[PDB]
RNA sequence: GUCUUGGGUG
């Protein structure tokens, strides 16, 4: 009677946006990004890509609450980068890896036969 | 009835903890936020709302 | 009129507001209605 | 870089390690496999004939928890993607089940391979009950004794974990790393001696154990990782890791797509 | 009467402090501690006078007067409702009416859904009381 | 009869909790009556917070009359009541 | 607790008990924290 | 009722003055009130029924 | 009541299991065997097979109704 | 729609 639909936890609606980004002003060259109908698995595995590069200074999430499904993600780097450069770099490096491992995976399971 | 008595505009029901509440934070069921009401003047700084 | 069965030896019949309560084949004492005609969907969840 | 390498496969499970790659990748793979890979299952049920002692939404249920052949799911569409006002054959598999003690002595069991598909977006091999083998019977459903009936008319659609436990291809991700404790992630309780207490993982003679010379290492990252994927009988095993794979691949697509296009 | 759960003893997230508790909900959506709810709803008719008595009958606008504000389009014509419909708060389930003692002559004495409650009707029985008048039984069933 | 010269005001120049609750929640009401305002409003359109600005720029234009125990009373404005 | 409160005020005293249970929660969620039937067992010279 | 509306919260028995307080409201999904942790010993609450 | 169909804690399909453990038993194989045998290996699998009450065996004495 | 009785919860 007050539970929420299991499929508004994925399912965007047309009124929020997927993605959106605003400046951290404290501190320079830091970005706030949150990401609507997503969890821990894209957050942490783009915190640990991220966290990897050397032109990255800050990078972190938090869930706030669990009954909610989204996440925000702080993002700082040095002078010449851009944040928002630094995390399409991590998207196409994860994407890359993950395609070289399916790609593998096949071959190895081929070979298995 | 005249030292307590029944009142309108109430609500009852089990408690639960969260750990990211503040600490003067209740948490609210949507349907006891709807059967309750607050009665708002409108003015020139909240008509649109 | 309205489809009912027997309580007793499961006998379908159908009375109409002004005969007894009672079944044909047996007699016995209580009856239950027949299930709706309407469809009735479920969530499967 | 990334290297996979099965020790073990066959049409259930495979069981494989995977190195080289970051150990928030590999338990994002296994949170994809558990939870984002799509499957096919039964989600609108119709009653016509119940006379059985179950209750209809009991035998619901029981009906959206059966495993279906989804082979061919990911050439179909999500039901609320699918511009027809009722249900079409684009998102949907109809099954019929139909079963009826006759005679009046014993008990009629009513088994998940006698459901039966009648329409469904052909020819896609999408909609059967998962069978074992070519004499299984499927699982039970309901039992009936005499002048008993079940008639129902299922539909199945396309869907995610996330929605329902019964669309999760998977049933446990079997999933661990270091078997030795060299990277000093955990740290054991113990009575009398920590070595002698706890029993070894069943990877620890695919690594060195750690000599008593050693010193601790302060650079080594978690990299190897053995896992033991099982499936339902909806999707193969390497069917499952490749369309976790993809589905990954493809959420991170949608995520460069809005970055992109914001600019 | 219970159910072996798999029990893990940890402070993992904080929320089951103070007697509260975490639980799966995929091992929930499985049918963890699933249950039926079967509430079973009386009435019959009463003799109050000669030829005075009540009725179960699906009660017409124009000669009755209070109907409730529920809805009574899932009564047969019977002022019974047909096992198999679901049934939500406030919505009849037995159609009565009590005459007016000496058109527009008769008072409804319906019984509602619980106003809470919802669920799918079960078994109507139907039988006679203990001095021969009409008797109505209407079991609802639900899942929690 | 009954009011005090501001000379011999002998009670505390400071404003209590009570006075300030009170008088916030009638500034409140009365500006959420369409009354006329005297801060500049910058930002918020709360009538509460409105009324909290007021209070702090000493701009509220009311009165406590302070009643003692025996029936006399002193009159305070709030602009010369002292808030922490 | 006392000292905040009175150094700071209520509202800042409000907030430090939010910090405190905000970072303690995380690092407990990424430690663990268990009890078992061990943790109420003691050795043999404890017992003698 | 909506996020940040002051209500009066309270337990029985009231024993004393902070067992009744002062909150500010946020709306949330499922039927049970959510409390921060901190505030169970003024109330004496527990969130076992 | 009947056999759940899944593994209530890792989803594991237990309901196209109950009759061979039943036969199994009958031949002698104690329980643990038969579950060995069955390939259930972890203890929820297990507890899900071992733990059942079949009651629609008693629900199913009651004479149909129609 | 009312009064008593009984079984309970924090
Ligand atoms: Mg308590
Ligand atoms: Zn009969
Ligand atoms: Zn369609
Ligand atoms: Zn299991």
């Amino acid at each position: 009677m007050n539970a929420p639909d299991r499929f508004e936890l994925f399912i965007l609606p047309d009124d929020v946006p997927k993605l959106k980004i605003t400046p951290d002003s404290r501190v320079p060259n830091c970005i706030i990004i949150k990401f609507e109908r997503e969890d821990h698995t894209l957050a942490n595995l783009l915190r640990e890509e991220l966290a990897l590069y050397p032109d990255v200074t800050f990078v972190a999430y938090k869930v706030e609450h669990p009954l909610f499904a989204n996440f925000v993600m702080r993002l700082q780097t040095e002078e010449g980068t851009r944040p928002k450069q630094a995390l399409e770099r991590a998207c196409a490096s994860i994407i890359n890896k993950l395609k070289t491992l399916d790609h593998k995976f096949n071959e190895e399971w081929n070979i298995k036969n | 009835n005249l030292m307590g008595k029944r009142v309108d505009f109430s609500a009852r029901t089990v408690i639960s903890g969260d750990p990211n509440l503040e600490l003067d934070q209740v948490g609210v069921p949507i349907s006891i936020a709807k059967t309750l009401s607050y009665p708002e003047t409108v003015t020139q700084y909240n008509i649109h709302r | 009129g309205v489809k009912y069965t027997c309580g007793a030896c499961a006998h379908n019949f159908s009375l109409n507001k002004s005969d007894p309560v009672r079944c044909k084949e047996c007699g016995h004492r209580v009856i239950y209605k027949a299930r709706t005609k309407r469809m009735i969907q479920f969530d499967a969840r | 870089e990334p290297k996979v390498n099965i020790i073990n496969a066959q049409d259930d499970e495979v069981e494989l390690m995977l190195s080289d790659v970051n150990l928030s990748l590999a338990n994002s793979l296994r949170r994809t496999m558990l939870a984002e890979v799509p499957t096919l299952a039964i989600d609108l049920v119709e009653i016509k004939m119940n006379t059985s002692v179950l209750a209809d939404e009991f035998i619901s249920h029981r009906l959206g928890l059966i495993p279906l052949v989804s082979e061919d799911v990911e050439e179909m569409k999500y039901s609320r993607d699918c511009t027809c006002e009722d249900y079409c054959d684009e998102c949907s598999v109809v099954l019929e089940l139909s079963a009826r003690h006759e005679g009046e002595e014993g008990t009629t069991d009513v088994y998940s391979s006698s459901l039966i598909k009648v329409s469904g977006p052909g020819n896609l091999n999408v909609g059967e009950p998962v069978r074992r083998d070519d004499y299984d019977q499927g699982i039970l459903l309901c039992k009936l004794r005499n002048h008993q009936e079940l008639n129902i008319r299922c539909i199945a659609k396309k869907g995610i974990a996330k929605e329902h436990a019964k669309w999760s291809p998977c049933s446990a991700i079997a999933f661990e790393y270091d078997p030795h404790n060299k990277l000093k992630h955990t740290d054991f309780w113990f009575e009398v001696d920590a070595k002698k207490e706890w029993p070894d993982s069943k990877y620890a003679t695919w690594e060195e154990p750690p000599k008593p010379g050693e010193v601790f290492d302060y650079k080594a990252k978690p990299n190897r990782f053995y896992m033991t994927v099982e499936t339902t009988g909806s999707l193969k095993a390497n069917q499952v890791f490749s369309r976790g794979i993809k589905t990954l691949q493809e959420k991170l697509a949608n995520v460069l797509f809005e970055l992109e296009n914001s600019r | 009467a219970g159910q072996n759960a798999i029990v893990a003893i940890a402070c993992y997230s904080g929320y089951n402090q103070e007697d509260s508790m975490i639980m799966n909900q995929s091992s929930i959506d499985r049918g963890l501690f699933r249950s039926l709810f079967f509430r079973s709803y009386m009435d019959q008719e009463k003799r109050f006078g000669i030829s005075i008595v009540e009725e179960f009958e699906k009660p017409t606008r124009a000669t009755t007067l209070r109907l409730k504000h529920g809805t009574y389009e899932k009564l047969d014509e019977d002022g019974l409702i047909a096992p198999g419909v679901r049934v939500s708060g406030d919505d009849i389930i037995i159609g009565k009416t009590t005459p007016i003692p000496p058109y527009h002559t008769k008072r409804d004495a319906s019984t509602p859904l619980r106003s809470t409650e919802n669920g799918i009707v079960d078994q109507v029985l139907l039988t006679t009381n203990q001095e021969g008048l009409k008797f109505v039984k209407v079991r609802m069933r639900t899942t929690k | 009869e009954l009011a005090i010269l501001k000379e011999e005001r002998t009670t505390t120049p400071y404003l209590t909790k009570y006075e300030r609750a009170r008088i916030l929640g009638t500034r409140a009401l009365q500006i959420s009556m369409n009354a006329p305002v005297l801060v500049d409003i910058e930002g918020e359109t709360d009538p509460l917070q409105i009324a909290m600005k007021e209070l702090s720029q000493r701009k509220i234009p009311l009165v406590i009359r302070r009643y003692l125990p025996d029936g006399s009373y002193e009159d305070w404005g709030c602009d010369e009541l002292i808030v922490d | 607790i006392h000292t905040v409160m009175r150094e700071k005020g209520p509202k800042i005293c409000a907030e430090l008990f939010g910090n405190i249970q905000k970072v303690v929660n995380y690092w407990l969620l990424h430690n663990g924290f268990s009890i078992g039937i061990g943790d109420a067992i003691a050795d043999a010279s404890t017992m003698k | 009722l909506m996020d940040d509306d002051p209500v009066l919260f309270n337990r029985q028995p009231s024993l004393h003055k902070m067992s009744m307080m002062a909150h500010r409201v946020k709306v949330m999904p499922y039927s049970t009130f959510r409390l921060n942790l901190s505030v169970t010993s003024p109330y004496n609450a527990d969130f076992d029924g | 009541m009947i056999i759940p169909v899944r593994c209530f804690s890792c989803g594991k399909v237990v309901g196209d299991k109950w009759d061979a453990y039943l036969r199994l038993l009958e031949e002698g194989k104690q329980e643990g065997d038969a579950l060995d045998e069955l390939k259930l290996k972890r203890y929820c699998c297990r507890r899900m097979v071992l733990t059942h009450v079949d009651l629609i065996e008693k629900f199913l004495r009651y004479n149909p109704l129609e």
